């Protein structure tokens, strides 16, 4: 029990979805971090985010700092909501780089909250980019939205490619490349993907089941 | 412990047999969460501080689905060829050839 009677006044205000006892608290403007620790460890977006409150979500990204927007988008692709994650693509810090594109292991150096979940470790296996989790979960309309932006799953090599990467790749974790190649193939193999992903679909189909 | 009296009772034979289904599938359901290698040589042998002390202790119990699963059979797979590691995928052809050559 770290927090104040502040943080606590927040922190219930926005898991109930309070418009304007959360607009004051955020208008007062003194002695408030957005961010913030409560029972396991929640957010503001991701107690705001796991409801679907849209009106507090619209709120809480005006203020510039929040850390963890990507666990945000993924409970929001793991849930069927859309307009929440139209309102997380609408956010300006988060669109103007290569964050759809890049897993969150290999997104960069990655000592960043970005894709961090508590903080053991990240909210799925660090290989599952936002597409894939769409493909996986078979939101016909998120993928869309997601293919408009511009982020196309990478089909991965083959078996015995002999590459640079997939030896440094390959040396070190065996197991978590075998298993990476799995993820990527459960993620071209499905129909939401196949049927908006690209034109004539059923050679694509007959030719990916060999 | 459950095993053993199931066949000391015998009139209460389905329900301890019905508990020990609990015992395994437990351990089967935490053998599936792990991702990263760490977790799996983590679990398969136990507190260090090969060897696959977990493993052969499950060969006595008789636990099979702790043994048939993927996740620990990959990981017999790389001691089983453990210098080799290009042979690991070849065909009968190729291996039909070793075996003829050691035996010569």
């Amino acid at each position: 029990t770290s927090l104040t009677a502040e943080e606590e006044r927040f922190l219930d205000a926005a898991e109930y979805g309070n418009i304007p006892v959360v607009r004051k608290m955020l208008e007062e403007s003194k002695t408030l971090n957005v961010n913030c620790v409560d029972y396991m460890g929640q957010n503001a977006l991701q107690l705001a985010v796991g409801n679907e409150h849209l009106e507090v979500t619209e709120l809480l990204l005006k203020k510039e700092n929040l850390a963890r927007i990507g666990d945000a988008l993924l409970l929001a692709i793991s849930k069927g909501y859309v307009r929440i994650v139209e309102a997380i693509l609408n956010h300006p810090g988060f669109a103007a780089s290569k964050r759809l594109t890049l897993s969150p292991c290999e997104q960069e150096l990655q000592d960043d909250d970005f894709y961090a979940y508590d903080e053991d470790g990240t909210r799925f296996s660090p290989d599952i980019t936002p597409i894939i989790l769409a493909a996986h979960c078979q939101k016909y309309e998120v993928v869309h939205m997601l293919l408009m932006k511009g982020a196309r799953i990478e089909r991965p090599h083959d078996y015995f490619c002999k590459c640079g990467d997939c030896m440094e790749k390959q040396r070190h974790d065996s197991f978590s490349h075998s298993r990476s190649r799995i993820n990527a193939y459960k993620g071209l193999a499905s129909p939401a993907y196949l049927s908006l992903s690209s034109e004539d679909p059923v050679l694509t189909a007959l030719e990916l089941s060999n | 412990e459950l095993a053993k009296l199931a066949n000391i009772e015998k009139e209460f034979k389905n329900d301890y047999r019905k508990l020990s289904m609990q015992c395994k599938d437990f351990v089967v359901g935490v053998l599936d969460l792990c991702r990263d290698s760490e977790e799996v040589e983590a679990i398969l042998n136990g507190d260090l501080e090969a060897s696959l002390s977990r493993v052969k202790l499950a060969i006595k119990y008789e636990v099979k689905k702790f043994v048939a699963h993927p996740n620990c059979q990959q990981q017999l797979l790389t001691i089983w060829y453990e210098n080799l590691s290009g042979l690991r995928e070849q065909t009968i052809a190729i291996k039909c050839l070793v075996v003829l050559v050691v035996a010569l």
